[PDB]
């Protein structure tokens, strides 16, 4: 039979068969609640709306992400996020099918043992596997060596990988990722009079960040040519009219990923924790490495991004050496065309980790061989 | 729950439909009775749980059907 | 548009369907049986032996064994499937109660009844 | 339909009285007592009555084949009598979704077209104009192409 | 059984059984004792006329309403008219009928729980439910959503409402209603010459005020155009001969509604009260009550007052969002109607607060789940 490839992710699901090109149901992952009292009796008022169903009834619902940084701090909700892919955007149970999930690097060993535990015991499945996000990214590119920045939505991190051999100890895992944009552009929205406060304006806050915002080349000059000519003003218009003005906030948001100071955050930015991360590898495979940087991961989609982050390697790394960073337009689903053709190989089918297997080693058998 | 609930029950199940297994004490008629009976049973069995597979299908797809009706709504 | 000659188009097509329908269950029923067969193989005992009997209902613990796990399986299956249905059944219900439901009503029930007595 | 007298036979008072009260109203005397379907419109119209009015027209102008202009007892008295629902049980719920699902072989939740085709080349029935157009009339309730059980169901619902 | 769907309103009491399309038996709820002397003996003159009777001889009556605002104020006469109401209007003991009262938002907790305990312990019906009179003008709409201004004779409220959940903290109750625009009517009156005063007049001037006034779409152009041309003035015949002649009083006593100044009141107009109802809704539903605004009650029956709304809150509101209003021409009975459809419905069957559930908590149960 076919795999279901999987990929929890933390703002966006996506789910679909092996061997395909794209996902087949991409939903936001939000559980609201409503939180008004309700007067209309046998309108069919449901106690929590899922995935996409929730954006649209978000003017009444109190939505709340399953998954923070990375790892699952709500079982329920997650649960509940995993019945409904399954059963109402793919509609095929998972009594009859693989599944291959995906768990970021360097996450809590108890995230991904349940994770397994419920696969095995709820749904029921007959084989699972859990993937590093990063490796998968490499898959799509086609590439065998070469160091993935994958920057989603919960965490930034930072793989490198050579000839097929992955470096355990160069990986840089930051926590920086959309979601604090999205709420630093909030925070920053204040400052004309736009003020969002509630859960369900955050989701409007993102909306104007993904249509909006743009990575600068470089950041003094377009702090001030903005504060001199208005050719940057563009404007938006809200869920119900009265349209807003964004100034020089459209590259002041993204701009956190370079100076992660902004938010308060000690760490630098993700155009040095590459070079880091580099520099953590051996001598004679660093070439390689500058040659062959890779992008994945939604907030990588900024536009202009492709183009900052190499002019500041470039002035990091050895003037000898040549960086090109490898930028595909299917960014964003490049970790999961790299698992459905993971999923999809011949070579692969013998990893999966048995049902039978998990009756005898109990949970923490993932981390054993079948990793 | 869900996996040993179900499992003690299909035990209890299979404990009390198999029934005692002795054969070469009595006499072969009515050993061989019981056992035609038996596969008879089993092969009715098989029927009807071949129907549940046919019935079950048709009320997947019902499902399916009522799935897109609800999608419909918006 | 005919009302006469489209009503009879229509019903003979209801009457038509539901013939049909019934003699596409007969064949269902048919290929049943012929399944039947070719699966559970006939077992024919004219005249044996007691180690016969004994193979045969050894192999019939067996498949009954292993018939009625599978049956449990089908069964907690039709069970969600019965699940699903009565929920499904409780929402389509429950759309059409929003969409007409408040427009049922006894309307005129007296109010036409009482005209000018008054 | 030719149940004309089964309906002749078969009512009863509750309607049966407005049924002669419409026919002294119009049946009066220096008339021949066939009674025009023109005037019996008007009258039930006046009386209090709930039927459609239009498709009684339509009907007018369609039926009485022979073409005399004032239809005679039998079509128009039937219409008329229509104001209570002496119907033909309605059909039945499960027996038109098994018919559906029987059709839909595609296993898409809907009957095109082309299914419509072939079902009237099994029954053999005449190549009607009004086909395709009454399913995107009836069928498509949405003007999607999709078709669920309940727009076939009120396709037919009923249907003598 | 059936259920009594009554509805007490201030003004016209509107009764009838549930599952029809009009109210049964609609009559003026006043109450007037005789106020002279009284000569002839044996004439059965009774000591209160009720409902319609005390409109016939109103002549030599003192009517006086039951209820002020919406709150009741004389709790004998109210339980007068409910025994009229169900003895003489309907013919049906309550003994053997649930009942559906009707109450305004925002009113007191005494007035509802003597309400409950006069159904329970005078007339002894089997069950009686409380629902709050703008819920059921959106039932009769058959809608889901929308913002419902229900201007009656009483009080005016504008209760919001979404996908059937209720937004408590939106709902702006404004004591202007019919009954102060019959005043002001009859205090503009007397600027021509004719002076109404007795209790009964006010009769006459409501009358006036029915069949004459009007709300005029741009105030500043009529009150030019009806102090220069003539084609404004329309005559009226008193229930004694002597016409009266209304001359831009037509549309200056319903203008009260949209300048609530006229009369002394502080507030802001019915156009602009929907709007500050709408503005504390979240900013996603918005559009939707933007584009299911509902006018019910009697008072807004006035010829031309769907048009003067629609363009004050198109004057309001961001120009892009479409408004609309709903304006049905069943508009005086649309919160019976709703009242009817509410109690024919199965799921509703067990909202009912049963006699023995009162008799174990009290008459506060009407405050608790049974609402
Ligand atoms: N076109 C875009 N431009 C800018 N930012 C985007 C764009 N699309 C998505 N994003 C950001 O990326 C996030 C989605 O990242 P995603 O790759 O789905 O995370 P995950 O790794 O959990 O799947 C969104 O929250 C959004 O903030
Ligand atoms: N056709 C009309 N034109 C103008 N005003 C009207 C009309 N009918 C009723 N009214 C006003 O509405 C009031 C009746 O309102 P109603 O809806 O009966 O109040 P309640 O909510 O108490 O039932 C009357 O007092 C009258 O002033
Ligand atoms: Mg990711
Ligand atoms: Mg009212």
């Amino acid at each position: 039979t076919t795999a279901l490839v999987c990929d929890n992710g933390s703002g966006l699901v996506k789910a679909g068969f092996a061997g395909d090109d794209a996902p087949r149901a991409v939903f936001p992952s939000i559980v609201g609640r409503p939180r008004h009292q309700g007067v209309m009796v046998g309108m069919g008022q449901k106690d929590s709306y899922v995935g996409d169903e929730a954006q649209s009834k978000r003017g009444i619902l109190t939505l709340k992400y399953p998954i923070e940084h990375g790892i699952i701090t709500n079982w329920d909700d997650m649960e509940k996020i995993w019945h409904h892919t399954f059963y109402n955007e793919l509609r095929v149970a998972p009594e009859e099918h693989p599944t291959l999930l995906t768990e970021a690097p360097l996450n809590p060993k108890a995230n991904r043992e349940k994770m397994t535990q419920i696969m095995f015991e709820t749904f029921n499945v007959p084989a699972m596997y859990v993937a590093i996000q990063a490796v998968l990214s490499l898959y799509a590119s086609g590439r065998t060596t070469g160091i993935v920045l994958d920057s989603g939505d919960g965490v930034t991190h930072n793989v490198p990988i050579y000839e097929g051999y992955a470096l355990p100890h160069a990986i840089m895992r930051l926590d920086l990722a959309g979601r604090d944009l999205t709420d630093y552009l909030m925070k920053i929205l204040t400052e004309r009079g736009y003020s969002f406060v509630t859960t369900a304006e955050r989701e409007i806050v993102r909306d104007i960040k993904e249509k909006l915002c743009y990575v600068a080349l470089d950041f003094e000059n377009e702090m001030a040519t903005a504060a001199s000519s208005s050719s940057l003003e563009k404007s938006y218009e809200l869920p119900d009219g009265q349209v807003i003005t964004i100034g020089n906030e459209r590259f002041r948001c993204p701009e956190t990923l370079f100076q992660p100071s902004f938010i308060g955050m000690e760490s630098a930015g993700i155009h040095e924790t590459t070079y880091n991360s580099i520099m953590k590898c051996d001598i004679d495979i660093r070439k390689d490495l500058y040659a062959n940087n890779v992008l994945s991961g939604g907030t990588t989609m900024y536009p202009g991004i492709a183009d900052r982050m190499q002019k500041e390697i470039t002035a990091l790394a050895p003037s000898t050496m040549k960086i090109k960073i490898i930028a595909p337009p299917e960014r964003k689903y490049s970790v999961w065309i790299g698992g459905s053709i993971l999923a999809s190989l011949s070579t692969f089918q013998q990893m999966w980790i048995s049902k039978q297997e998990y009756d005898e080693a109990g949970p923490s058998i993932v981390h054993r061989k079948c990793f | 729950g869900k996996r040993q609930t179900e499992r003690e029950k299909k035990k209890k199940i299979l404990a009390e439909r198999r029934k005692v297994l002795a054969i070469d004490h009595l006499n072969e008629d009515q050993l061989r009775e019981k056992a035609k009976e038996l596969w008879q049973s089993i092969y009715n069995l098989e029927a009807e749980k071949f129907d549940l597979q046919e019935k079950f299908k048709q009320q997947k797809y019902e499902i399916n059907v009522l799935r897109n009706r609800i999608n419909d709504n918006q | 548009i005919s009302a006469s000659r489209k009503l009879q188009l229509k019903t003979l097509m209801l009457q038509i369907a539901k013939q049909e329908m019934e003699r596409e269950a007969e064949e269902r029923r048919g290929e049943k049986g012929r399944v039947l067969r070719t699966r559970c193989q006939p077992l024919e005992l004219d005249g044996l032996g007691f180690e016969e009997l004994q193979d045969l209902c050894r192999q019939l613990h067996a498949r009954v064994d292993k018939v009625d796990e599978e049956r449990y399986d089908v069964e907690a299956k039709v069970t969600k499937n019965i699940t699903e249905i009565a929920d499904l059944t409780q929402k389509i219900y429950d759309l059409r109660g929003k969409f007409k439901r408040p427009t049922l009503r006894r309307v005129r029930i007296s109010a036409d009844a009482m005209m000018q007595a008054l | 339909d030719d149940i004309y007298k089964a309906a002749v036979e078969q009512l009863t008072e509750e309607q049966k009285n407005e049924f002669k009260a419409a026919f002294d109203i119009f049946v009066l005397g220096a008339e021949d007592g066939c009674i025009s379907t023109k005037e019996l419109g008007k009258v039930m119209r006046m009386l209090g009555q709930n039927p459609t009015p239009e498709e009684l027209q339509e009907m007018i102008d369609e039926v009485d084949e022979d073409g005399s202009g004032t239809v005679d007892f039998d079509e128009f008295l039937v219409m008329m009598v229509r104001c209570m629902k002496d119907d033909s049980k309605g059909k039945s719920e499960e027996e038109l979704s098994d018919l559906f699902r029987m059709f839909d072989k595609n296993a898409d939740g809907y009957i095109d077209l082309d299914e419509l085709k072939m079902m009237l080349q099994a029954t053999g029935e005449t190549i009607t104009e009004d086909d395709i157009e009454e399913l995107m009339k009836d069928g498509d309730k949405n003007n999607d192409g999709r078709i669920d059980y309940d727009e076939f169901l009120e396709f037919m619902k009923g249907v003598e």
